């Protein structure tokens, strides 16, 4: 469930899912390191009929995972709403902009 | 026989085409595949290393690429740079200095451009902070970083100045930088509010005309910046739709997803069904169209799929792209002609682009 | 929530195997990928660059990658290396700066191994002149070129000696090399001619003992190398071939396309039919299963179009290697027994290998 | 075809040949370097019928060109009969040992 693109809180990820890739939705895999920005996507539950934030940390350092790759845009918008924006890579800031994966972190309520 | 190198490539400049190839699998490994449009002939590539942009100087001459290394690849110290390779040899030739900071994300046009000119190269910034970066050609150096594009982004170039870019700001306005020769801001101006951001946000992709550019939004409207003066007047929204496309839902989607025939003025769009929240990206169900100076469709056909076009204007071209394979059309008439399609052009790649013939 | 990293590989050692993905589509962003062989989750990865090759040390806690970088990727200074990661973190830890002439080729066992000690990393150099690279693991250095070697290729560890191995050589004879406790060359012998070189050419991949070393030749015979004592006697040839079979062609082929179970003397072999020049890297239609001591065939099974193969004689096992998916075989039985298939392990893998358990 | 990995000449390529990247048998794609060094195959010619000595030269400095992948091995030898062997690098020895692509160049007869 977790590992599929439809899972709920993966609506605006575009990159491979950290938990195909030996970390999980909230860890980064082994080896590869956080990054300390992120998109934000809200994301619907549909088991508790909430929305929430969710933060788009990828996971870096680490050439590409290349499993589980998803590209969902639910609210995502462009570069000139730039932490809404998901065509860049989240690890640009990192000690190694290689990008890895990409986690699903719960924020909140939106 | 005897094996040779310093071979030049076998088809005139002008059947020439570059599709630029992520290879988001091994983004690292990312390059550009030149091929004949022609005849769908592989003719060379240009390698690319992490997350390459690539353009060709308007004169024709040299590819630029933009890149990013590190000295371990996954560790080491980074350099951001502009190589300038020759566009016959396809051979490098000059490294160009960047902070580290050049936009790392998937190739719009908007990323990296040059001014009319040719004499700089104009490119994007994010740390994540955006500011947009200058490069003297002639000088091989990073010279200007327009901070006052902070919360904008990409670049529009205006084809009717020499060293003039406009830029889409979090406002819904346009900022426009008029370089001097020396490459520093010389001037610059703000547009009114063109869009909403939050009830209509465009796609960044240009249809860029001689002295104005049009922009299509997520539900379908289009908006136009116009450049004739120095001060950028903006207007729209008009629709793309008429009542029966809106009763089907009918929206735009892709990446750079417009272009523009400037003879006849007609704009084309790729265009889905079934439009709701997060189908903006969406491949074409077809492409539309347009006429802009009657704001009405005028002809539609099977969008194949598509992503990514770029329209040649002297030998009335579209090209469109999957992500793998290239479309080729003569756009000389209203109704959109398939001449030839070129398999496996790339694994993953959101952006062809004609080789200058225009000087 | 708020995500974290520094996290170990979250299933045990004894879980783990290692696919060299050479990713030849994209030479230089081969990696290695580790996976859990008992349930096939992706656990982890380690880059490597421009065509990786991959060990993990004897005593399971760190894996050795050796690889190629230049300072632009395509031009610049050229850096070939060996990198010590941290096997449960998978984080580099050291590079170990190589002359640049490492081996550059397809993913052979025995083109990058370690002294049965775990003091030495043994790899292959050709510039194209060969030689054997030598890196003393406690030091973190090279330490010299075996000159020796020239006109050999790969590396046989002996597993009955701390810092001895073998190379095969043009001459169709092995070269032995015995390393002092520096690294350097202490003595050395050749043995006398193996195999024709010409008529009967061998595979490089050893089916491994303690004490002896078997070979498979292109048209499917067998050769032995027994170094009980320090002097190597070589015999051979046998053939894995009955009447029927050689009516039939059956010829070996593949990469590391054999295995000894040694506990029981039974060799491990890819074969396919109608063989003819050419057909010598060909997917295994069958894996047969040799008694060594016997000489017969005592089992065959089908191949799944394997290249490659790896044994763990720790707990029965083979691991066969199509190219991109793993096939785990229990072997302590005649008959190999499939357990699963692991698909997707890579895109172009010639070879996989156990996280060591024991082994002292 | 020249660009099928059926072609006589090809009888030992293990690579991509040269001619689906922009060059031809004997020339390198542009921008990309000859190897100095090769592996050699014995190829038959089926016009003729005699056998010719092929030298896999190899492009370099240059990333995988990715087409027209081929891997036939008439008369290859392993690594001990180093030159007649190509599962290694013929750009081992260039000023950059990028692999490109392969090319297939007729010597003369064998």
């Amino acid at each position: 469930e977790v590992n599929s693109c439809d899972y709920w809180r993966h609506c605006a990820v575009d990159g491979f899912l950290c938990s195909c890739c030996g970390g999980t939705t909230t860890t980064c895999p082994p080896g590869s390191t956080p990054s300390p920005i992120s998109w934000i996507g809200t994301c619907h539950n549909p088991h508790d009929g909430k929305d929430y934030l969710i933060s788009y940390h990828d996971c870096c350092g680490k050439t590409a995972c290349g499993r589980c790759q998803c590209n969902t845009q639910t609210r995502e918008r462009p570069g000139y709403e730039f932490f809404l924006h998901n065509d860049v890579n989240w690890c640009m800031a990192n000690e190694n902009s290689t990008f890895h994966c990409t986690t699903s972190v719960l924020v909140g309520l939106a | 026989e005897v094996l040779t190198g310093g071979h030049s490539v076998s088809a005139p400049q002008e059947n020439r085409i570059y599709v630029m190839d992520s290879v988001f699998m091994h983004l690292t490994e990312s390059r550009v595949h030149v091929y004949d449009y022609t005849n769908g002939k592989f003719l060379g590539m240009v390698p690319t290393a992490f997350n390459g942009h690539v353009q060709v100087s308007n004169d024709g001459k040299k590819i630029y690429t933009m890149t990013t290394y590190h000295e371990r690849i996954t560790r080491g110290k980074r350099s951001d740079v502009v190589e300038v390779w020759d566009a016959d040899k396809l051979t490098f030739e000059k490294e160009i200095s960047l902070p580290p900071k050049r936009v790392q994300g998937l190739n719009y046009d908007g990323l990296f451009r040059q001014t009319t000119d040719g004499k700089f190269i104009v490119l994007q910034n994010a740390s994540p902070a955006t500011s947009i970066g200058i490069v003297d050609v002639a000088k091989g150096d990073y010279v200007e970083d327009v901070t006052a594009a902070a919360g904008c982004w990409s670049v529009i170039p205006q084809p009717n100045r020499p060293r003039s870019f406009m830029t889409i700001c979090g406002d819904g306005g346009l900022l426009t930088i008029n370089l001097g020769e020396d490459g520093k801001v010389a001037s610059q101006s703000r547009s009114k509010q063109m869009f909403s951001v939050k009830d209509d946000p465009i796609f960044i992709a240009p249809a860029l005309d001689k002295d104005k550019a049009h922009f299509v939004s997520y539900y379908g409207n289009v908006y136009s910046a116009d450049f004739s003066g120095d001060e950028v007047k903006v207007d729209g929204p008009w629709s793309l739709l008429n009542d029966e496309d809106k009763a089907k839902n009918w929206v735009p989607g892709g990446y750079n997803l417009v272009g523009l025939h400037r003879a006849s003025g007609r704009m084309y769009v790729f265009m889905h069904p079934d439009g709701k929240e997060g189908t903006h990206k969406f491949p074409a169900a077809e492409i539309w169209v347009m006429d802009t100076k009657t704001k009405q469709r005028v002809a539609r056909i099977p969008g194949r799929d598509a992503l990514s076009m770029t329209i040649d204007q002297q030998r009335n071209l579209m090209l469109t792209l999957d992500g793998g394979n290239v479309n080729v059309y003569d756009i000389s008439q209203p109704e959109p002609k398939l001449l030839r399609t070129i398999e496996g052009a790339a694994e993953a790649s959101l952006q062809v682009q004609f080789h200058p013939v225009g000087g």
